[PDB]
């Protein structure tokens, strides 16, 4: 499995977007707390 | 509740950049100071909407500081020894912040002063941050002090000092350092976790963190363990080699040398703990509560290391 946001394939816990798509613990947790998708470099 | 305006300096630095991307994203307005508008990160920080930059030096430039804190409710301050004398810079910023009178939470990134806990000397790029910390407290600024664990992304195969993951000929990686092989060290994934953690601290407010020191480290691994992380995360064989002295393979600046020499003595010759403060002698507890979506050395090594190397000009992974 992979994260729709950060594409990581390594994470302690997988989460799902309010639709059902896989997000990593961090990305999923970040959105849940702040309301927006976790922003990345580059 | 409401998103506030945050003041930051050294925007291109790893701690700040992390906070800026995250904060801007969730809705906060950012007022940051950069040394130069030239550079990838700089241009990037420029591409983010609610981010205002002020190009100029920090040393003896109280005007930049005044402007920086105008309308600011929050501030994350992490200076570099390169910008000049950290104590004087760190004190001018604190004075400006107080003169602005609108700062509700002032987070300063501080570092220990080892000589205060043993015949150990003072790590030059670390010690002065403790003086600024005390001065922040002295002004009465509602504050919180964060102590960053060693960056995960300091690692590189390139001949950079202290944290080189040199690519030997036998298709393996060796890491040369003074740090004791079996002594757990405090690590931190700058890009991935500084931002979110800082946000949480702000969301909590000084009503919770005012006066506190927070070890910004989400996992403690010994050098052997760090290498076991890479070796188990890249199919390669990775070994740690303890060397009494740090290897400088590239023309670096003065300040940076002396800093390394201090490290050799403190960790190599005295085996003195990274965070010699008693409260820091589990340390990672406060951090992991502040933010649980942390990236450990295994994920960093398997998901980021290979990428940073590539864009850096290497194909060993391909
Ligand atoms: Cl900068
Ligand atoms: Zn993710």
């Amino acid at each position: 499995t992979t994260c729709t946001n950060c594409f990581t394939q390594t994470t302690p816990l997988w989460r799902r977007n309010p639709e059902g798509q896989p997000l990593c613990n961090a990305c999923g947790l970040f959105l849940k707390l702040h309301g927006v998708v976790r922003p990345l470099s580059l | 509740q409401q998103k506030k305006t945050i003041a930051v300096v050294n925007a291109t630095g790893r701690q700040a950049a992390s906070l800026i991307r995250v904060a801007a994203a969730v809705g906060h307005h950012v007022r940051a100071q950069v040394h130069s508008l030239k550079g990838l990160i700089a241009e990037e920080l420029q591409a983010i909407p609610n981010v205002t930059l002020f190009q100029g030096p920090l040393l003896n430039n109280v005007p930049l500081m005044d402007t920086l804190f105008e309308g600011a409710h929050l501030a994350f301050i992490n200076t570099t020894s390169q910008a000049g004398d950290e104590i004087a810079i760190g004190k001018d910023l604190a004075d400006a912040a107080k003169r602005a009178g609108t700062i509700q939470h002032y987070i300063y990134s501080s570092m220990p002063d080892h000589s205060l806990y043993g015949p150990w000397p003072a790590v030059p790029m670390w010690a002065p941050k403790f003086t600024v910390e005390n001065y922040v407290r002295q002004l009465g600024l509602p504050s919180t002090f964060v102590y960053a664990g060693i960056y995960n992304n300091n690692f590189t195969s390139l001949p950079y000092p202290l944290f080189q993951m040199e690519l030997m000929p036998d298709g393996t990686f060796e890491w040369h350092a003074p740090f004791d092989p079996d002594i757990p060290l405090p690590w931190l994934d700058a890009e991935h976790d500084v931002g979110p953690a800082l946000l949480q601290i702000f969301k909590d407010g000084p009503q919770k963190w005012n006066g506190h020191r927070i070890a910004l480290t989400f996992e403690t691994l010994s050098p052997v363990q760090v290498c076991a992380a890479f070796s188990r995360a890249l199919n390669r064989r990775v070994t740690y080699v303890q060397v009494p002295k740090v290897e400088i393979k590239v023309n670096i600046p003065v300040g940076y040398r002396e800093q390394l020499e201090a490290i050799e003595v403190v960790f190599g010759e005295h085996k003195a703990p990274y965070f010699p403060l008693p409260e820091f002698s589990r340390v990672t507890d406060e951090a992991r509560k502040l933010w649980s979506g942390w990236r450990d050395m295994e994920e960093y090594a398997r998901e980021v290391f290979p990428i940073e190397e590539e864009a850096n000009g290497l194909d060993w992974m391909l």
